[PDB]
RNA sequence: UCGUGACAACGACAAUGGAAGUACCUUCAUUUCUCGGCCAGACCCAACCUCGCCGCGCAAUUUCCUUCCGGGGCUAACAUCCGGUGGGUACUGUGCGGGUUUCGAGGUCAUGGGGUGCGUGAGUGGGCGGAAUAAAGGG
RNA sequence: GGAAUGAACCGCUUAGGGAUAUGUGGCGUCAAAACUUGUGGGCUCAUUCUCGAUACGUGAAAAGGGUGUUGGUGGAUAUCCACCGGCCCCGA
RNA sequence: GUUCAUAGCGACGUCGCUUUUUGAUCCUUCGAUGUCGGCUCUUCCUAACCUAGCGCCGCAGAAGACGCUAAGGGUUGGAUU
RNA sequence: CGAGUAAAAGAUUAUCCGCGCAAAGCGGAGGCAGUCCGUUUUUUUCUGGGUCUGCCGUUGGGUGGCAUGUGCUUGGCGCU
RNA sequence: UCGAAUCGCCACUUCUCUUAUCCGGUGGGCUGCCCGCCCGGCGCCCAGUACCUUCAUUUUCACAAGAUC
């Protein structure tokens, strides 16, 4: 039921339970810089949405005042699609290349006064099966 | 039941107002939810109404009567020297250090963070070499239980 | 509303009372008794040197005034309870028929009331002690549960479908007096 | 949930073991039944996972024979001409919290669909979420902030008692067992705790001199 | 209207329809290939729109403030309140301001540019050049 | 565009599109907005067609009662009488 | 109503509810919605005849009047038409 | 391929079983050689004897139980 | 076979109860003041505050070109 004899496991268990000491998780691997948020959804009335601009509620925030530090940030929504296809840097870091996709925008302005934020997706509109997802905000431009 | 009571010379502290974090101490009573609040030994605070549910009862007291002088007040509370005695509370000193984190400037939050790491790390010194003797972590108890098992066999 | 109202009953001395969260114990010669009174929303205080008992109510209206001194008889009818006791008497009026009762250890059995063959039965609770004298006599510490049995025995036996003015059999309870 | 062959043979050759999701327990004791559905909906269709447990402890506004009333007017209907397809009564506390929250999603679309299979509502604390981590709760629902003190209330496993679930003797059995092993183990790991308590203490006078006056200026030591 | 091969999927909202994206397909069109009518990012000029910070005028700040008394009131007093005495010299209102011998910043995927570089491709500027140094107009 | 729904009510009146700001109506979830705003006052407890809560909308209620509770007015005595409101209850 | 307004009733007045009668109207249907009664069968309401539980009487017993909670169950066979 | 048990409880469920409260503590475990693998602690396997407690399938013969044509249990044969 | 989205973790958290309640518990003196007594953590770049130590041309953003499963 077991792997290894009964014999080799009681000495392999003591082995291992000496020499133990407090040792603990450290994370000193590749860092996050960027904040996470949800996309609620979109502007809408009782008539109806509007597509063309998004509303995204960030983390430790809460207030109007904290939402008016990130205006004019960078904003990204991350999918995967079924192939690869075509990426930045294609043919200088051919390690990029990958399911992966895509799709940025810009926060423009507050939204009501409990800290959400109003998100310009470029030309397009970002896809409504993206509305639960996590959206990456990043800290830059900086004004700081 | 415990609570302290709201009456005239009992010191309070801002809950939620502009003057948040301040203390100041009650002159006078009108109807149920209103009182007036001074602190003549500190910039801003003079007298203004406060409602109550924007204040905090503490536990120091000082002995004047309602509607009392400014200078009255500043006269008792020197004598006592309560100020002080709130500032030497443990309350009032978890408040200061929070407000000094708010102000930190990003490398005294590096001095903080390292001297946060010297104590982890000689805490986990201190409390090896008490786990060889008088074991008490799960594994160094398990060890006896691993050495005892295997003294009949080897 | 008030600011404050207040009251305050004297207990005699080798009592003692203690309450905590609104959890009354009081202690005497006989026992000891408690009451729960969580659902009263009071100030409960006691002195343990001046023997006093106070209950203060903050801000109410007329309402949440009215349980202080429903709480204080409550109080006092303990400390009553547990020095000298409680003992209730009751009789059994019959006209033609002679009711019989008979007291078996904590059983009671009345038979023979206006001529019915039915058998009443009333199990008496531990803390009640009853015996049978014509009298039948209940005692012990708690009022409340005193009366509630003799409250009983005099529902078990009732008239129906005749006229209550002209018929006038029952049992009746006729002497209520501590126990010393 | 039963991983067929197919999963058990990918998860072998790939070498993963376990996994758990992110996944927040919170403990609904003395709750307002309206007030938690309420921000509990909301948070589910934000892409939270939420277990919820002891929902035989949360609480109505007003006395026991005013909701017992209102559940027997709201089991008064149904399908007249087939009941089987009419409304469906459910008796237990947590599949009445369920249906609560129900009413407040959009649940005739896949967005509201999918949101509602994110909630569990156990009863009690099972033996599978007790040492999954630390409980939380909602102050804005919390029934001491909520209700004042001279109002009576409902407790919901006292009202869904009499109306027809069959559990509660279950349910406060289990619940008494776990509390004694909850209690003795806890008493239990007491010199650990303790000996990490004297660690960091007399870990000052160990440190150098500059660390422990940073810590005092902070407020930590 | 039907058969067959390949493919796309799809619960139950009867289907069809509108808008906006996305995932896979394209025997379609146009452009580019050592400069590109491709995709991003930052910067400059003009224009428009915001935020910080600092102020002004008016009897608005006297139905008011402060002392010394006589009533009155509470507790030994003080205070709330009413009459007098001499001193007076952040404040519940209303109408407005502030970058060029310079008051500190922000945004435009919501604007036009040759983005000072060729020729008729017209920097109009208290802002770009040249001169001069309190010049007239206020407290 | 609003009043869940409605020819006629409320707002507004219409070339194809962006940015900004409003009207009527709103800010617990459905459902955008006080992540359940105030460092604002009071009143109300409603047991079986189930207290109350967007005008038009008789898209449902009367005469008559109740110290249930919270306010006023006018008289005697240092608590009593008479009358009138608010919310809730019976009439239903 | 032996005296006794209110056990039970209650004139002269006045306030309501229902849509199970008949009127009033003319909104839908005239390139058609099969127009009375009975037979058969299911279901709902309560303004309660019987069955359950209570109070009250001008309720001695018996037999009844009135009122409340109650729609779970029941409510017949025939002559003439 | 988008992973949540009204399941267990540990070298992060791996590295053995029994009694005990997620205790204190108390019990049991067969030796040798080869091949192929091996960054360690009696490393991880595959065979051959190697002596076997507990077992499966037997032989008859003596019992014995069940409701009595069909299974068992005791007592020896060799045996996997 | 699979290239994928997700980006704290812990045998110190992972027990219970109250909110008219000593909010760490807990006595005393004269109906509110005064006086005593005892007892979340890590994680963010030397395994640790200290001397020493390789980061490139991936030479200006782009899914972290890296991890977990
Ligand atoms: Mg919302
Ligand atoms: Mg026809
Ligand atoms: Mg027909």
């Amino acid at each position: 039921k077991f792997s290894g004899s009964v014999a080799a496991n009681r000495s392999k268990k003591i082995h291992q339970l000496t020499k133990k000491t407090t040792r603990v998780k450290r994370d000193r691997k590749s860092p996050r810089l960027y904040m996470k948020g949800t996309l609620a959804g979109y502007t809408r009335g009782l008539h109806g949405q509007n597509k063309n601009t998004a509303l995204v509620r960030i983390e430790n925030v809460n207030t109007t005042e904290d939402a008016k530090w990130y205006v004019g940030k960078r904003v990204c929504y991350v999918y995967h699609g079924y192939k690869i296809k075509r990426c930045v840097r294609w043919s200088k870091a051919p390690a990029r290349r990958s399911n992966t996709r895509a799709i940025w925008g810009r926060i423009t302005r507050p939204h009501g006064t409990s800290g959400t934020v109003r998100v310009k997706f470029n030309g397009s509109s970002v896809p409504a099966s993206a509305i639960g997802r996590r959206i990456r905000v990043y800290l830059y431009p900086s004004r700081i | 039941v415990k609570a302290n009571y709201i009456r005239a010379g009992r010191l309070v502290r801002i809950l939620r107002g502009p003057r948040q974090n301040r203390v100041g101490v009650i002159v006078d009573i009108v109807d149920a939810n209103r009182v007036l609040v001074e602190n003549p030994c500190e910039q801003k605070m003079w007298r203004h109404v406060q409602n109550l549910k924007n204040v905090e009862p503490l536990k120091f007291c000082v002995s004047i009567s309602r509607n009392c002088s400014t200078k009255a007040l500043k006269e008792a509370l020197e004598s006592k020297k309560v100020l002080e005695k709130y500032a030497a509370t443990k309350s009032a000193v978890r408040i200061a250090a929070k407000k000094a984190f708010a102000e930190s400037t990003d490398f005294e939050r590096y001095q903080l963070r390292v001297a946060k790491r010297s104590r982890a790390y000689w805490a986990r010194k201190i409390f090896d070499d008490n786990d060889k003797k008088n074991p008490v972590s799960w594994h160094k108890v398990a060890l006896k239980k691993l050495l005892k098992n295997a003294k009949k066999v080897d | 509303m008030k600011i404050k109202s207040h009251d305050q009953i004297t207990f005699p001395e080798d009592v003692t009372v203690s309450v905590k969260d609104r959890i009354v114990t009081v202690k005497g010669k006989r026992g000891t008794l408690t009451k729960d009174l969580r659902h009263l929303q009071l100030d409960f205080r006691v002195n343990k040197k001046l023997r006093t008992f106070t209950a203060v109510r903050w801000f109410g209206n007329k309402i949440n005034n009215s349980t202080i001194n429903t709480a204080l008889s409550h109080v006092r009818n303990m400390i009553t309870g547990v020095t000298k006791g409680f003992r209730f008497k009751v009789r059994f009026a019959y006209a033609h028929f002679p009711i019989s009762v008979t007291v078996e250890n904590q059983l009671v059995e009345i038979r023979n009331f206006l001529g019915e063959k039915r058998v009443r039965r009333q199990v008496v609770a531990d803390d009640v002690k009853v015996y049978r004298t014509d009298e039948l006599v209940l005692e012990g510490n708690d009022l409340e549960q005193v009366s509630r049995e003799a409250a009983v025995m005099h529902q078990l036996c009732l008239v129906k479908k005749k006229d209550i003015r002209k018929f006038l059999d029952g049992i009746y309870v006729q002497t209520k007096t501590n126990i010393e | 949930v039963l991983p067929s062959r197919r999963s058990l043979n990918r998860s072998s050759r790939k070498g993963f073991k376990k996994h758990r999701p992110d996944i927040i327990v919170i403990d609904l004791k003395d709750h307002v039944l309206g007030r938690a559905a309420a921000i509990v909906a909301k948070q589910l269709l934000l892409g939270k996972k939420i277990t919820v447990v002891r929902c035989e402890k949360l609480t109505i506004a007003g006395s026991e024979i005013r909701n017992k009333i209102k559940y027997l007017q709201f089991l008064r209907k149904r399908k007249l001409s087939n009941p089987k397809l009419g409304p469906f009564h459910h008796r237990s506390p947590s599949d009445v919290f369920i249906r609560t929250v129900r009413s407040m999603l959009p649940r005739y679309t896949k967005r509201g669909q999918r949101a509602l299979r994110q909630l569990v509502a156990y009863e009690g604390v099972p033996v599978n979420v007790v040492r999954t981590g630390g409980r939380v709760v909602i102050p804005k629902a919390q029934r001491h902030n909520c209700y004042r003190n001279e109002r009576r209330f409902t407790v919901l496993g006292n009202m869904c008692k009499h109306v027809g679930w069959k559990y509660s003797d279950v349910v406060e059995k289990l619940e008494a067992a776990r509390i004694e092993k909850s209690g003795r183990h806890h008493k239990k790991m007491e010199k650990v705790r303790v000996a990490w308590k004297n660690a960091r203490k007399e870990a000052l006078k160990k440190m150098p001199q500059k660390n422990v006056e940073v810590l005092k200026k902070f407020g930590l030591a």
